[PDB]
């Protein structure tokens, strides 16, 4: 576990009831949709029931408990499998828990820089054929239910998470909408109960235990993101190890962290990658964890002395300090340049090599360096930038855009002017230069190009596009600079280093 | 032999009669049969226990902790309660006893029926010492005062806080220098000012000038006869700035 | 018998930013609790941009305690209800921050340590071992500029407090449980002491048993210095300030805005950050965007400037006089962070070696 994740348990041991019935025509299960709209994800939740012919005319009620450390919800109930049985829904009620419970963990998602929030469910043990799950808000009672007809008094109970989904488990990204559904309520949160409803397809039995997990994750950083009291990340892992022989009471797992980066950080595709429940998970870490907080395993144990005493195993998972070089300290025109950083939090797979390529887009100030489209202007720079190239101190950029029409002495464009030339390394991005790592987890990156004859120099930064000169210049006699920027220094903090060298003439 | 008020007392009792069992840590004070008895003019604590050092050695040990009257101002900054007047506990270490400003400690013990043994000690208030660390100071440096008080140590077990005044000829009104103890029960305090010649003296920063006499006073609150409970000295130590 | 030790022996002193104080909008702080930006970059009044973001101490507690360690090989928890107190004292008056051991409630700050109910002050919550065989407790617990014995000092605080209890409110009576006097308010001043007390429920006897460490808080001023005295323009400086009010956490490293330091010379005056001259900031090439400690616990902090050419399209000359001016509220002088000032300056130079023109013949 890290940070707080919002598990099943997070109000105190829930309550959870099945039942056999429909859904009415006005209920989110039937008219909702996962569509990212307010018309889809909310709703309410309304049901008719026919228990009458059910043992005892109830309900199906079940006896709880929750697992120390794994936070699995068990619950007993009279194993039936009669052709006559047959279930379609369950309510849970998450014992004490409000908004202000769900708050601490699940985000705004439009007021933090970068938030994003993940629901994940396993529901295997049910052998249903298609599950739809949605999360319940009222002021009243989660059990025993009320329709919408009988109790006027809110405008929607249900959200709509998942619809009628085939997966039993699967760890799902929610929309803007479940987030914007979240925080919209004008209600104080406190008053509002929270509780989750499911809908099932094909359970035709119900076996003398049922397991049942559901989880909210949440990734980002707010502000800035520079205070570490700034960056979050809240999940649990469970790790599902495998017996090594047949009477070996040895249980093999593995464990992989994927440390995050300037880029990957701003893509929901890296925290919708990891594998929350496996037989080889893998989590998130957003700064240096070491000390009280390096990341720990548990296991709850029954001891040969009657006593259930938990045993633990943690180990760090530093941050390291980025270094990037040039191969020779002077080059000469057409030579060619290469290009290393040995930084080993930029390997965020062993299995595949990782690759870093560099942006061609006009709109965005991340413009022809190594790094990605997606970007935000904070403190400490541009969040989309990993590494770009400098002739004197200057972005070497291909004259594009809508700032191109600068002729110089002449009247020829800065463009066209090259293109006489016969020079197609317009600029960084024209080369083809990306970062590859040697290895498929070696943490070094390698790129190279060849220096150019002509470049256009970038008359004003501060303007997207970029203004560029009317006139092309030599390159010999100027500097050449590589900057690389670490999002985690061996302190998990944002600094920028570089090397140079000198392109010469004969 | 002699203590202060809100000071923390240890007792060892050295009976090895009372090693009853040689694997448990034997406890006496605690019955009617075995009584203990710690008590000051006024107040008493019946019935308390004290506990064997290791399990065969046969020495017994407590503490106990002093608190003194609550209708005082050890501070002087006009408002009562400086020591809370409490007396509770009945544990080996957990013991609250109050007290007065001039007072006797008695510790009573029963090992056999119709012996007892006791031990005694007296409480009483002490005057204040001030000095500054350095004679003379430079202009510009940094001034550290140390001011010994026993009777302002008003928990034994936690570091305590009051202010001295500071002021020099130049400016009279001076400041209010905050010392702080060394250690949770070593009475001892110090405090640290700024000096400056070109400004206001305000915080701890204190204007002065060349040949220039500062002054740092306390004022004892707590003074033992022949003086009252209500007689304020000033206790104060002076140093000169020369360059 | 258990042990408890706080994190350090001397503390700064917290402060807050404007949006604490109900106070008119002022150019200065005017008595508040706030530490802004170098005047030169201050635009009318001051708002959210022209100030260090909020200064909110961390404090780390530590009990060591074996009889806690059950599981030797596992984790564990200090499980035993309000086993722990922090507490701030300034002579006799003193201020309850609150409990740990038991599960965390929503409470208030206790006045003197006096309330009869328990339940109706703040617990901070269960402890965590360090390692699984360790047998060590840690706490980590925020102390915000508002927390301490009410004073007269702090009547020029127009303080809006933060609602400890689930209520939003800004009232003395959201946060404490007792009412500030009239023309005092709640805060920390410099020579305040923080104490945390364990009641170990098992000694070395088998009963009980309270042990204590203390600190105090306290303000310094501060050293601003450099590499060398002269630099070649387009060299790199090193530039050092020493504030140790600044190490508010021990266990990360703090970062502070560079508008803090000021540049005036010839060519332009500046405060080499966002908030100086158009163009100002690329002309400095600062590596890190701004100010960073030399490590977790060292209140040393370092920039690596770059000599500009030209600040404000006005080239610098050889042998300039340079001043840099850093404003340390919360210098010795001052009681609390805001109220009094000190300048602290450096002078550096560009080189000056003459030239000379040599012909054949």
């Amino acid at each position: 576990r890290t940070g707080d994740p919002f598990t099943i348990d997070e109000g105190g041991t829930p309550s959870l009831i099945f039942t056999n019935g429909t859904n009415g025509d006005d209920s989110i299960f039937d008219t909702g949709a996962i569509n990212n709209t307010s018309a889809g994800q909310v709703g309410n939740f309304t049901l008719n029931i026919n228990v009458t012919r059910f043992s005892s005319a109830t309900n199906i009620t079940s006896t709880e408990s929750i697992d120390t450390f794994s936070k699995r919800l068990i619950s007993a109930q009279t194993a039936n499998s009669s052709a006559n049985f047959d279930v379609d829904f369950a309510i849970i009620d998450l014992g004490s828990a409000t908004l202000e419970t769900l708050k601490e963990t699940v985000v705004d998602e439009d007021n933090t820089a970068v938030g994003f929030n993940f629901f994940n469910y396993d529901v295997r043990s049910l052998g249903a054929d298609t599950v739809s799950i949605a999360l319940l808000n009222t002021t009243g009672n989660i059990l025993p239910w009320v329709n919408n007809d009988t109790r006027n008094v809110d405008k929607n109970n249900a959200i709509l998470l998942v619809s009628n989904s085939t997966n039993s488990q699967a760890y799902v990204d929610l929309t803007n909408a479940v987030s914007d559904a979240v925080y919209g309520s004008t209600n104080t949160d406190s008053n509002v109960n929270i509780g989750f409803a499911m809908y099932f397809t094909g359970v035709g039995d119900l076996a003398a235990k049922e397991v049942i997990v559901m989880d909210f994750f949440s990734f980002g950083f707010t502000d800035d993101g520079v205070q570490s009291s700034e960056r979050f990340a809240n999940q649990i892992i469970r790790i599902e190890a495998e017996e090594t022989g047949d009477n070996t009471s040895t249980f093999e797992g593995s464990l992989e962290y994927v440390m995050v980066n300037q880029i990957n950080i701003q893509d929901a595709g890296t925290f919708s990658g990891i594998t929350p429940i496996a037989d080889d998970p893998s989590f998130i870490v957003i700064e240096d964890l070491t000390d009280e907080d390096a990341p720990r395993v548990n296991y709850n144990d029954l001891g040969a002395d009657g006593v259930t005493t938990p045993v633990s195993d943690q180990e760090e998972a530093p941050s390291h300090s980025g270094v990037v070089s040039l191969n020779a300290d002077s080059y000469k025109i057409a030579d060619t340049v290469v290009i290393t950083v040995e930084d080993l939090d930029l390997n965020v797979d062993s299995d595949l090599i990782d690759i870093f390529t560099v942006v061609s887009d006009n709109s965005k100030a991340t413009d022809d360096a190594v790094g990605s489209a997606t970007t935000q202007s904070l403190s400490f720079g541009e969040l989309g930038r990993l590494l770009d190239v400098t002739f004197d101190d200057v972005i070497w950029s291909t004259p594009d855009g809508a700032n191109n029409t600068a002729t110089g002495n002449d009247s020829d464009t800065c463009s066209t002017e090259l293109s006489n030339a016969g020079i197609t390394d317009t600029g960084l991005g024209a080369t083809g230069f990306t970062l590859v790592e040697t290895g498929a987890a070696t943490g070094v990156f390698v790129g190279d190009f060849q220096i150019p004859s002509f470049w256009c120099r970038v008359s004003d930064t501060t303007t997207t596009p970029y203004t560029y000169a009317g006139d092309e210049e030599t390159t010999t006699g100027l500097d050449i600079e590589v900057n690389y920027v670490d999002f985690r220094d061996a302190s998990g903090e944002i600094v920028e280093v570089g090397d140079s060298a000198g392109v010469r003439a004969n | 032999k002699v203590y202060s008020w809100t000071d923390k007392v240890y007792i060892t009792i050295v009976a090895p009669d009372h090693n009853f069992d040689s694997d448990l840590v034997d406890e006496i004070g605690e019955t009617d049969s075995d009584p203990i008895k710690v008590s000051t003019r006024g107040f008493d604590l019946d019935n308390y226990k004290l506990v064997e050092t290791g399990t065969d050695t046969g020495i017994f040990t407590g503490e106990v902790i002093l608190t003194g009257f609550t209708a005082h101002d050890a501070d002087g900054d006009g408002n009562t309660g400086d020591a809370t007047g409490t007396t509770s506990g009945s544990g080996p270490t957990d013991g609250l006893l109050a007290t007065d400003d001039d007072d006797g400690l008695t510790v009573s013990f029963e090992f056999s029926e119709d012996e007892t043994i006791v031990g005694s000690a007296l409480i009483r208030w002490n005057i204040g010492e001030v000095q500054w660390l350095e004679a003379s100071y430079p202009a510009s440096g940094t001034g550290v005062v140390r001011v010994i008080d026993p009777d302002m140590n008003l928990d034994p077990e936690a570091v305590d806080n009051f202010e001295v005044d500071v002021w020099s000829d130049s400016d009279a009104g001076g400041i209010d220098l905050t010392v702080t103890e060394t250690n949770e029960a070593t009475g001892i305090f110090e405090g640290t000012v700024f000096f400056t010649t070109l400004d206001e003296s305000s915080g701890h920063r204190l204007r002065v000038s060349e040949g220039d006499t500062v002054t740092a006073e306390y004022e004892d609150n707590t003074l033992p006869d022949p003086y009252t409970t209500a007689d304020e000295l000033d206790i104060t130590a002076t140093s000169l700035i020369g360059t | 018998t258990g042990s408890v030790s706080l994190d350090r022996t001397v503390y700064p002193v917290p402060f807050g930013t404007i949006a604490d104080s109900s106070k008119a909008a002022n150019a200065a702080p005017n008595g508040r609790s706030v530490f802004p930006i170098h005047a030169t970059g201050i635009t009318s009044t001051i708002d959210s941009t022209e100030e260090l973001p909020t200064g909110d101490l961390t404090i780390h507690v530590r009990i060591n305690d074996p009889d806690f360690d059950e599981n030797p090989a596992g984790e564990d928890a200090m499980d035993q209800d309000n086993a722990l107190k922090i507490s701030v004292i300034r002579g006799s008056d003193s201020v309850v921050l609150g409990y740990a051991g038991a599960s965390e409630r929503t409470g208030k700050i206790d006045v003197g340590g006096n309330n009869g109910t328990i339940s109706n002050i703040r617990s901070f919550g269960e402890m965590d071992e360090i390692a699984p065989d360790a047998g060590i407790f840690e706490l980590d617990v925020n102390i915000k500029f508002t927390d301490g014995p009410a004073s007269a000092q702090c009547n020029s605080h127009d303080t809006l407090y933060t609602a400890l209890d689930g209520t939003t409110g800004k009232a003395d009576t959201n946060r404490f449980d007792d009412g500030a006097a009239s023309g005092q308010e709640y805060c920390i001043l410099q020579g305040d002491i923080l104490q945390v007390e364990y009641t170990d429920p098992a000694d070395a006897s088998g009963d009980a048993n309270t042990v204590t460490d203390s600190a105090t808080f306290d303000l310094r001023n501060g050293v601003l210095q450099s590499d060398k005295s002269v630099y070649i323009i387009g060299s790199d400086m090193i530039l050092t300030l020493i504030e140790p009010d600044f190490d508010l956490d021990n266990d990360s490293a703090e970062t502070y805005d560079l508008d803090l330091i000021e540049w005036d010379s010839d060519a332009a005056t500046t405060t080499m950050g966002n908030k100086g001259v158009t163009g100002a900031a690329a002309a400095f090439d600062p590596e890190p965007t701004d100010f960073r400690e030399t490590g977790d616990s060292t209140g040393i902090f370092q920039i690596v400037i770059e000599i500009p050419e030209s600040l404000s399209n006005d080239k610098l000359e050889r042998g300039e006089e340079i001043i840099l001016e850093y404003t340390d509220w919360g210098p010795s002088g001052s009681d609390y962070v805001g109220d009094e000032d000190e300048d602290v300056n450096l002078t550096i130079y560009t080189s000056n070696f003459g030239a000379t023109v040599e012909l054949d013949q």
